[PDB]
């Protein structure tokens, strides 16, 4: 079911629902990251995992997360994701994010 | 294999050569009704490709302001054809659906459409107590369209939506998306004029964009009923 | 295909890969299939020999737990000068009343259980001289029975309803009402109208009319008045669920419908479910040392 | 980087999805904190009446 | 522990372990494959 | 026999010619996690003779007025060699400990050391209800002192903390103690920098004295790690 | 077939949908040390996942004026994960590698890129008899760039390259190129500080053009070490 | 007597004996004898 990573201001309804890339002009910026806290508010809360763990206390167990890129035909391009164990602070740089 | 498909019902056919596979709802296939769930005991008619036949309905324009837009069944299809006759001339019905979604841009298109058969989808009216009316939800061929889609006009959330039977027309991928419908109700059959089992709905989740000239990017409904049966015979409502 | 599932799926060691025309971390989401994509495929993994149940989350234990649906106070005392609850009240039964077991059951668009009912009876004195440990009757009135009109009527002679007779000073009563739909299940939405005309309600199926419950107390009035409160708790059992939906995310407005309006702002605003953050590249609770 | 030619739209747009495995398991059940009433329903009264 | 004669009257039922969950996950009518799904 | 050692592991040996037997905490020898007891699903790193090592810490002089030391494991090791770059990289680490304790006089010194290794070693602070801070805990390789001894700083009793696994270095008798510790903890592995499975804890129960001529008396103490792994690769806290 | 791609290594994995096939080098695949051709007799450390993983370098942006681009390994990995971290504290490395080269443009561009990796790339200086000095041969992860690409920098041929483990990207074919390294030294182990068994060179032998609007195209790099192993371990040289 | 579903409903388990007191006052990796131990 649909993250709603896009939950910022200007961010209206289905707008939410999706995140906008463009071309850049620098090598290897950051485009967008996701708090993975299902219990406080954030991305993955209205989705049905979300919804249906948060009657719970406990969980375990694999997330799988999949990205349908929705630009024409003629786009092209590669995309680096990234998910870090915790411990230290969320990475900014794609040589940190690569570890 | 998945890409290219044939459906052909009766004397209708349909191919398209960018499908993405097909969904059958919950697995399930379309079946005539058995007698050891059968409440009603006069024999039923069974009219095969009189009904059981692709109807097409009028065309929607796909916008950059588009909200999305919903059928109900069997009420879309009450007044076409034989299937709208024997609605008409029956207190009971039964069917299930073959539900096909088309459209198509250029390569340079981009644009998303979930395609979400929807079971009960019970509307609610926005900020009131005052229950939808009913020609707020009997629209007929026309159709409607979305109030605030984000929540399916329920309450809800079309985040979540992707838990009913749907599909996708992402236009770099595919160009139309096929959803078989089985019988879906608490009774064996029902009184078809106020009651739909169905909704259709079709939401742009990502919008038509492109950077070519601008053409109408139609999105057109094709719908078969599958193993109808009527019973109840009397003089048409109509 | 069908399985008994008792526990987690284990996970089985995976070496490197490197083949040609092997992609398991593609998929096509047009298909409307969910990502087929295993660990052991995205990760080198070890084995894992997984002893977590599955139970609590079986639909029987999900549902079937009692919860509040009816709550009445009156005012036991004469009433002879009121214009109100005359020792008596009638409910007309809905689930729709408490959001809590409302949500929950409006996960699902069909339900076949029958009910387990708690009926919990307290009183104070109204403004101390004790409590009375009254009796009550509670009556069951199915569709196109009579309902009583008085403290003291004669349909609390209770012929042929079911009545159950209960002191505040027992443990609460108890009864179970059996599944009791018309159709094969209950119809949780109702994509439709109630009558043949074009002016009954709709969204309420006719098929899953329960009834009318009636609650008096069965004393004569006290000369000083008190107040009775009743609680009533339904636990579904022996439960079937088809069809799962996307939960409820605004407030609920009605009993009467699903029209919804949003909190005024986010969370769950008709604008925006999710609270917001400052940028897509904001990490809210990043953690700093 | 994400290269696009004249005609196509110059931004593209990712949804993001996500579901549990099957070795996903939960435990304690619990009332949800995403739904609450602060009143009563419209017509919940009417029910008594 | 069961005495009425009703059968609905009895305690609740937490035995159902059957699952399928591909009914919601994968009711594409050709199979997926573990190999490019288009 | 019970006189003469030697430890070897990896690069390391170490040799002792007054040992007093050794312990084995609660009798178990270290151990790699195994497929029935695993939580985390990614392979682990093993990374055998880089890790699984003598490290030998700073000494610590003995003097009359000692209160005794203290070193909190893995916190000790955390910046040391290869152990402490895998500590850094990983969310999540395992591995037992074996600790060789080392102290010599002349045959003129009196004195008695208890060696005890403590799990779950809880400090309290005195005379305060504000319990212990990060800094007071987390002394790394340089380890902390005693406070009050006698009460092991947590309101309990050295005398009773026989019952952990120790070993005493009696100066008439011997010169080094050995304890093999076992992974110890509630949970399967865990996060190296937050949590702290053992306390060694050596206490001159009975003072250094002597007439002769005096010297500096060293105590020093090497720990090696035994079975490491660590899960959960990332960058490096460090 | 060989159009698509998935590479899995430790907790890394990288899919292509254009590959054309890939290189191994001389059809030799990377193996651990046997014991009949082992030289150094410590036990090694073997990091497995900790090392054999896909590191990224930073990307270069293609330019019409681009020469090409040069890595050599291990120099160019030496600083980054366990790998380096192993690599710091050790003596003795071996390993293979695992190349992916990534570069994706429009249908309308055009461009072809030579990626080969040279065993043994002893650079010359151009037009002076001094031999290039350690600040030009050791660029560590950024790498460096071909002053002369036409005789590759070493008085030799890039027409002749062709004779090296190496694929192209033909911008209107394929958008990845992959080459698997075996071991390739002279002696079974190497003191990875002070020389470079293979240099991944890149060099653009047809331009990049378009009439399309333009956009920055990047090269990207993603190394995975395979099979590493170190012995000699000591304090890290860093 | 315990008609619970669930097992740790039941009443306390006062029935195991074992016990093996040398890992507290025996962990050395010689065991002692019955004989100068050092
Ligand atoms: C007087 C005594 C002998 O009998 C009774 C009889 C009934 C009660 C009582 O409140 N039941 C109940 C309270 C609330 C709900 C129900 C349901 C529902 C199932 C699905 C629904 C959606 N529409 S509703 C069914 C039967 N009952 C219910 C209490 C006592």
């Amino acid at each position: 079911s649909m993250m709603e990573i896009n939950n910022t201001e200007s961010a209206v309804g289905m707008e939410r629902l999706k995140v906008d890339i463009s071309a850049l002009t620098d090598v290897d910026q950051l485009l967008f990251n996701i708090p993975l806290d299902i219990q406080l508010d954030g991305p993955l809360r209205n989705t049905l995992v979300g919804n249906i763990s948060r009657y719970y206390t406990h969980w375990s167990g694999s997330l799988e997360m999949t990205f349908m890129f929705c630009g024409s035909f003629m786009a092209a391009g590669k995309l680096i994701l990234c998910y870090t164990p915790p411990g230290g602070s969320c990475p900014t740089t794609r040589e940190t994010a690569m570890l | 294999s998945d890409r290219v498909l044939q459906l052909k019902l009766g004397n209708s056919a349909i191919v398209t050569q960018e499908a993405a596979n097909y969904c059958c709802a919950y697995g399930e296939w379309p079946n005539y009704l058995p007698d050891h769930e059968a409440v009603a005991i006069d024999k039923p008619t069974q009219p095969e490709t009189a009904t059981d036949r692709f109807y097409t309905l009028k065309s929607v324009k796909w916008e950059t302001g588009s909200t999305g837009w919903w059928w109900k069944l069997p009420d879309a299809l009450n007044n076409i054809g034989m299937f709208g006759q024997n609605v008409q001339h029956h207190y009971l019905y039964r069917s299930g659906f073959l539900i096909h979604v088309q459209c198509n841009a250029t390569k340079f298109h981009q644009g998303a459409l979930l395609v979400v058969a929807i079971p009960e989808h019970q509307r609610g009216a926005h900020n009131t107590n005052t229950s939808p009316g009913f020609d707020d939800i009997m629209k007929g061929e026309e159709g409607g369209t979305f109030n605030h889609p984000y929540v399916l006009d329920d309450g809800t959330s079309l985040a979540c939506a992707t838990i009913f039977p749907h599909q996708w027309i992402n236009l770099r991928t595919n160009n139309s998306a096929t959803i078989v419908l089985p019988w879906m109700n608490a009774a064996p059959m029902d009184f078809p004029l106020r009651h739909n089992q169905w909704t259709l709905a079709i939401i742009p989740v990502v919008p038509l964009g492109t950077r070519t000239t601008s053409s109408m990017v139609p999105i057109t409904v094709s719908i078969a009923p599958m193993c109808c049966e009527f019973n109840g015979l009397r003089h048409a409502i109509t | 295909i069908e399985s008994i599932i008792k526990t987690a799926t284990d996970t089985v060691k995976s070496e490197i890969n490197a083949e040609l025309g092997v992609v398991p971390s593609l998929n096509a989401v047009e298909t409307g299939a969910t990502s087929n994509t295993e660990p052991e495929e995205a990760i080198q993994t070890r084995t894992v020999i997984n002893q977590h149940g599955v139970s609590e989350t079986l639909v029987e234990n999900f549902l079937s737990r009692a919860a509040l649906v009816s709550k009445r106070s009156f005012e036991y005392k004469d009433h002879t000068s009121s214009t109100a609850d005359k020792n008596f009240f009638k409910w007309t039964i809905n689930t729709r009343s408490f959001v809590q077991l409302r949500r929950k059951l409006e996960l699902f668009t069909y339900l076949r259980f029958d009910a387990e009912i708690t009926i919990l009876t307290t009183v104070a004195v109204n403004g101390y001289v004790g409590l009375p440990d009254l009796t009550l009757q509670a009556m069951f009135v199915p569709t196109g029975a009579l309902t009583p009109e008085k403290q003291d009527s004669f349909h609390w002679q209770s012929g042929s309803n079911a009545s159950v007779f209960f002191k505040i000073s027992d443990p609460p009563a108890r009864i179970t009402i059996p599944f009791m739909c018309i159709n094969s299940a209950y119809s949780v939405f109702y994509d439709g109208f109630a009558g043949f005309e074009k002016n009954g309600l709709y969204g309420i199926n006719p098929a899953d009319t329960i009834g009318n419950l009636c609650v008096r107390i069965v004393n004569e009035h006290q000369p000083v008045g008190f107040t009775v409160t009743v609680r009533v708790y339904m636990k579904p059992k022996h439960i079937k669920a088809w069809a799962p939906r996307p939960p409820r995310t605004l407030p609920y407005m009605s009993i009467a419908n699903a029209n919804y309006k949003g909190k005024e702002r986010a969370p769950n605003a008709l604008s925006a479910i999710i609270g917001n953050r400052d940028s897509v590249k904001t990490m809210p609770h990043n953690i700093v040392n | 980087n994400l290269i696009v030619p004249s005609e196509s739209s110059d931004t593209c747009s990712l949804i993001g999805f996500i579901a549990a495995k099957d070795d996903f398991s939960l435990r304690l059940m619990r009332d949800s904190p995403d739904i609450g009433q602060l009143d009563h329903l419209h017509a919940a009264e009417a029910a008594y009446q | 522990i069961n005495f009425y004669k009703d059968s609905y009257a009895a305690s609740a039922s937490k035995q159902d372990f059957s699952q399928d969950p591909s009914k919601f996950t994968e009711p594409v009518v050709e199979g997926l494959k573990a190999a490019p799904v288009l």
